[PDB]
């Protein structure tokens, strides 16, 4: 329980979700677009994925947790969908999160949001967003996703589980626009194909 | 993490117990309740109420309490039970943030 | 806004195009024939393409843009129509344009004009010519093109935009025989292979 | 930028405002009027008209004026309705180079 | 009979088994998730095998045996079985053994598993078990099995040989859970793949 | 290595002489007695018989002794030869180890 | 006009042929025997190029032009035709010509002959042949040809202009035989596979 | 560049104008006067005419002058008309180099 | 006929057999299993194969001869017949043998016998035998065979010679077991794949 | 290298001409008389006679001498024709290895 | 006519053949098995190939050709034929030959044989014949033969020459056995592969 | 280089004049006349006359002479015609070298 495995490749997976609303236009999944890199030597688990026009970096600090794989998808009004699985979890301590999106096609720029989210769903987690570009107009994270991630339920060999109890589920949220909440939604003709 | 029961075609309450610790008021805040099918129900803007997207059926059985925090449904239907969510928005000049949200599934005499 | 994304290439697209009406003998594309190379580090754009019979070395002074992509095409009478694809637009400001069409087969020489271009149809802009040799009858450059640019629109995957803003048009023409005013239009027997 | 309108089978006027910032002269300037289709409307060479390669529904209908820099065409019809260019050129020793250029559109009584 | 052959690769094989019965999920083999490493040098025999989710190492002391093959397999309620085919044997001696198990997998941990095992059947060989993780239930093993060890029988070109003298074999267990004696049986869906 | 022979319809006793060395006692130990087939038989939990996993032929015919060692199965049958085992388990805080075990194959008239 | 393009390989082409009549038997083209080399540096345009039985080595003083490409053939009675192409025709001023002819195969020697040819068609050429070996029987050259050289009209991609004024053609003829004026025609069984 | 036209069944003359810059003797040259087929029509060679392998047709219709260096051949016809060449060989022991050359296009009336 | 050729590969061939009747379990040929190796630089034939079980390595001495190849096969009763050819005979001496029988897999030992067999076939020649293991039971050597050496007579291309004079064979045995006078016999099952 | 020739139906007899140059005993040296067919005909074990492996056919028909180290076969027949072999070893307390051999091949009359 | 080529490879032969009848056994043709080398460097032709079971060294003096090509084949009664194509003759004074004829398979020995062989059908030329081995019975030697050397008349692409001289024709022979003039003649079951 | 002509069924003669610049004797020397079919016709070794493998068709015809070195053949035929070869022969202690040959083609009345 203490140590995790640290490991080339994991057959367990977990789950965490995130979805991006962006102004500029893409139409499909291409199926081998994301390149996504993963870090923990810090204590500080760390995932970097570069998609169709941002890189998303992704911090949780005293995690316990490697990022494993990642997923993503486009669906309907050019939101960019990214599920991210890691290796297990050993304790329930609301661990915080760093986001950081930069847009690296077709609106870049410097730094236009700094600010906090303070996720008072339970009121003990808090995400720090930073945002290069002007590529962005809807930002939701849900940590400890208990919606069903299996998608195409399963991949070959891999084994996939989720949280099943609500009093994990952390919700944090960002919009431009008027009233966007729920971005889109999980089910739909998003093809996620895998994240690497 | 709330569950409300109702006779049949009773009333229903929507509360979502809004801490507020940081003492802010409704002038600077925006509120949604809306149900699983993602059509809203209410919509408080800065302190006051619109209806600019309100679903029809929806109309005019609503009525938002500004110390309760409660969103108060009538005429309820055998097919109205449902998830229903306090969504909380705090609109800053750069953007909107979301600092509250609550979950409450309701049902009906079967 | 500020910032170009600076990548390898570019699912972006956008529009600025050409014509040049040379004397020699071309009878229709080679699907492969044209090579391209493009340069920003100067802040000032710049490509150079070698093609049928010429090579075409164009810059642009204060730009925000680089030149993602190229197609060439031949048409009737011998003209070479050449199509450019930058980045993306970050201002309106009417930017210079210098334009060097050396002949390297057939007409091999030395320098033969070394004028410059009004394009008094705002007059806010110049373009500077220079031509080696004598593989040249008209040239006609539109900058900011309203026209078709998308070609069997559209390519598998690249998303091409185009100027709808008639103020921000720009036409410079040179022409040594009589009358030869509309060297030629797009949609045509044009094949238009990308250019590289 | 110029849009012109005129009553049914009236009198149409294309002009295109040279700024004629140089102060040139109509003998050193050649001026073409031409509508959408490429075919030539009318041309002044270096200060006398030419009619070399003017269609034959285009003869005779325009007229050329000096200080107003305006073609003046007659005998307008339905299908008449499109584009003009007025395209300016310099004939220096070496090569001729653009110096002007105007859109005018034209439509009559629908 | 002094000396083992000391080869490459061996066609006589002969017989030692155990069985792991863990907690987290395995569906079924995969023709060539193990991979097992052997060594002698020491005149201690030892082969260590990392599978599906554990490693494990076992050295027999003063064995004149050196692990040729290995194979390994999947059942029904969790359970791993793992058969080990020596050279050959010249001596009745009751050697010792020693097995560590180490999850490196979905449950590690520090070592939690320190004890000896008496194997009073003759009470002449102690095992000694170290576990480390939390990724086991039962662990039982069978030191000279006299059950049926040729699994389609046989492999292609290799000769198997099984102890028939009931006095040499040696049966350890410990277990965690409640009375779970005969972790499993040989003949079922277990595929038995061969081991490298 | 123990063969048991038993007259038709005779009585049948299991023994697997527990050696105990270390002079242990009934309190910490639990011991199994189970066929071919993994039915078991009876087991006596730190002293104390539990019947909890008994299948029902094998109900209430079993007897277990302190000082013997010994299981009395009453009842024979011609379907009833086979091999039983003795597993003794010791129940430490940690785990249970297993400590010694007896085979024995008992045979009817034929 | 001043310059030559000084590239790698031409799509545009010119004309200039030779016949040799070689004692020793040719039965047919082989379809890849000949090779070519083609050097300018020196302000002289140097075509040598091997062949069936002999090697070609033919300069033009003060030129303005490069070898570009070159044809061989075998006709009736032993007769091997060249045609060489080049760049292109700058100026009308009657070049001279040094032609060696080196015997490689069957009839090799020592230099048999060394005189100028005077050309007195126009009488403002001079060729100078040098002959190494008795593997020739007559050398005809025509400069400027107004026949027609494009065979197989045309080659798959590259373009063929020829002279078509006759104060430009010049013949050199010689000898050794009796009466062997015109060689041979170029419309036969000529295969005139390309040379390289 | 040399065009003759004869009437009718007229006489022809076919001369090349050999400059002879080294003022050379007829001992030490040859002439031959061929058409568009190859065929030979007559030579000189060393001085005195030869009739080795004129054609038949060919036979007897020319004729060689000194002074002059023309052949004049008669018997015109419709079929006759086409080039004809003027090829001056130099004999030196070593081998024969082409010093003069001369083509001439006839036709005779249509 | 003083020198041997000293060549890479000979077609040409000869005759000399042995049998060795091992206690173990050989099933049937393998073909390609064995494995040989030659050397002459001493003046002395040597030939060490490496086959099923057991490494052979013979000696010559005084021989004139190298051998250019052998054979292998397993008959019934787990017997292993060898055959040998060399070059060419010279002379008639009757050289001597030395056989060294190595145990390398499921017997491997020490020395185990270290005697001289005598052959009074003739009673000219001795062979000395070392055995180490205990992996055989009947050891016959049979030098210039009359039997039908040719086995599938003949290979591809090679040519096979055998003596056919009764005073130069000769014949060495030893057996450990009861009666085994003629281990077995040539035409039979066995396959005799080229040994090497 | 021995030929032996009988009349029909005549007496066998098979020498091998062990020269013994050792001076053995046949306390130690086993004798085997086999055809070409591997059916052994008679052994002397250590001096004995020994009748464990002998086709049923050549029983009795053979007899041992020990001064002549000579088998003599009675009862030839038409089919008995074929070789001999006269195997010796020397059974040392190691192994039995091969001290002599001798070939010899007899023919009836046909 | 002074100089030879000095090529890679030659189109144009010519002939000179000789047989060797040797007493071993040689079958057919074997389509590849001849490997040849030459060498002129010294003034003086080299030729030496290694054949079936013997090497030929054949060297001319005084030669003014350079052995091209060759050619083996094997006949009836074990005679084998080698043919060998010069590149050309310049002169008429009958050169001397030289020819070693070594035993590399299965008789080799010492030298056997060293006279020379007079010729005197013209009585003008020897040829000195040295033998090492005993593999040799009948050695015929046809310098200029005039019958039909062309075999499958002709090659692909070589050209093939022969004298009609009977003046220059040789004859050389040496033979061990009784009167085997006339060794064995060309038309055949003679294959004639070529040699390289 | 040999040309002989007889009339029809004349005799023939076959010499080939050997130098024999050695001064060597018929004692040290073979000869062998052949046919274009390599059937041999006469052979003389070392001085004798022998008629070991002459075809039927050439025995008793055939006729020797020491010092001429001429062969004499008589009843020529119309299909005798062809070639023949005169092979002499050194039988050296080593072996035997070819030390001259002569062609010699004759052909008969047709
Ligand atoms: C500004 C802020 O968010 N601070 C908190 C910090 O007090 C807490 O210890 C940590 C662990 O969850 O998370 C963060
Ligand atoms: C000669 C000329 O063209 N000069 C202009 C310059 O005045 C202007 O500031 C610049 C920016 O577009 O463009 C250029
Ligand atoms: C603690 C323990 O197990 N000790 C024994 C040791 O006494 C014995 O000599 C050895 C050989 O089997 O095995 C172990
Ligand atoms: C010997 C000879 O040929 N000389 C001429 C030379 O007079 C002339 O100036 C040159 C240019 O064509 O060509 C050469
Ligand atoms: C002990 C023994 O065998 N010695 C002989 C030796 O006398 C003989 O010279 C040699 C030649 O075969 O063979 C061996
Ligand atoms: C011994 C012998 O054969 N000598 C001759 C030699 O006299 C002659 O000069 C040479 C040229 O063919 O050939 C050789
Ligand atoms: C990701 O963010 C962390 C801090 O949140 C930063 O240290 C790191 O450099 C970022 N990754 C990249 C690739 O810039
Ligand atoms: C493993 O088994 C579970 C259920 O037993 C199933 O849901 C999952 O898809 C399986 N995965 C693989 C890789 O077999
Ligand atoms: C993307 O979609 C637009 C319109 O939705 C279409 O015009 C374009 O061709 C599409 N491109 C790709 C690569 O799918
Ligand atoms: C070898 O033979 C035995 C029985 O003779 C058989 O059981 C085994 O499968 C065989 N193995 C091979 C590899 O031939
Ligand atoms: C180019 O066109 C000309 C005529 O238009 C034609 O003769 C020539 O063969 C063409 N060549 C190629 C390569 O297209
Ligand atoms: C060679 O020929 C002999 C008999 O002519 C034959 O026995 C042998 O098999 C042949 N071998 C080859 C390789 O042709
Ligand atoms: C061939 O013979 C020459 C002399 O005749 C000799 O010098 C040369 O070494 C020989 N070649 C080889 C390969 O031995
Ligand atoms: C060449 O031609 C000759 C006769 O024309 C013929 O005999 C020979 O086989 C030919 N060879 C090739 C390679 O074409």
């Amino acid at each position: 329980t203490i140590c995790p495995p640290r490991q080339d490749y994991r057959y367990w997976y977990f789950a965490a979700e995130l979805t991006i609303g962006v102004n500029y236009d893409i139409n499909s999944t291409i199926m081998g677009e994301c390149h996504m890199s993963e870090s923990y030597i810090d204590r500080n688990a760390n995932i970097v994925l570069t998609g169709y026009g941002l890189e998303i970096n992704m911090t949780i600090m005293d995690t316990d947790q490697r990022f494993v794989a990642a997923a993503e998808g486009v669906g309907k009004d050019n939101k960019l969908s990214v599920l991210l699985f890691t290796t297990q979890r050993l304790d329930k301590v609301h661990h915080n999160i760093s986001v950081t999106i930069t847009c690296m096609e077709m609106n870049c720029g410097t730094t236009k949001y700094d600010s906090d989210l303070p996720e008072s769903i339970h009121h003990k987690s808090s995400c720090d967003i930073t945002i290069n570009g002007s590529c962005v107009t809807c930002v939701n994270l849900e940590t400890d996703p208990t919606k069903i991630n299996p998608h195409y339920l399963h991949p070959k060999d891999k084994y996939l589980y989720r949280n099943s109890e609500y009093g994990m589920r952390g919700s944090y949220g960002v919009t431009f626009m008027d009233e966007l909440n729920q971005c889109f939604l999980d089910i739909k003709e998003v093809s996620y194909d895998i994240c690497y | 993490m709330l569950k409300i029961q109702a006779y049949f075609n009773e009333t229903a309450d929507l509360p979502c117990q809004f801490a507020n610790s940081q003492n802010q008021s409704l002038s600077e805040l925006v509120v949604f309740w809306q149900d699983q099918e993602n059509l809203v129900l209410n919509e408080v803007y800065l302190g006051k109420e619109k209806f600019d997207s309100v679903h029809s059926k929806y109309m005019g059985r609503t009525s938002f309490d500004s110390d309760s925090w409660t969103l108060r449904l009538h005429n309820l239907q055998i097919k109205d039970k449902g998830l229903y969510q306090c969504i909380i928005h705090h609109k800053k000049p750069t953007g909107m943030i979301r600092i509250h949200q609550m979950n409450s599934e309701l049902s009906v005499l079967a």
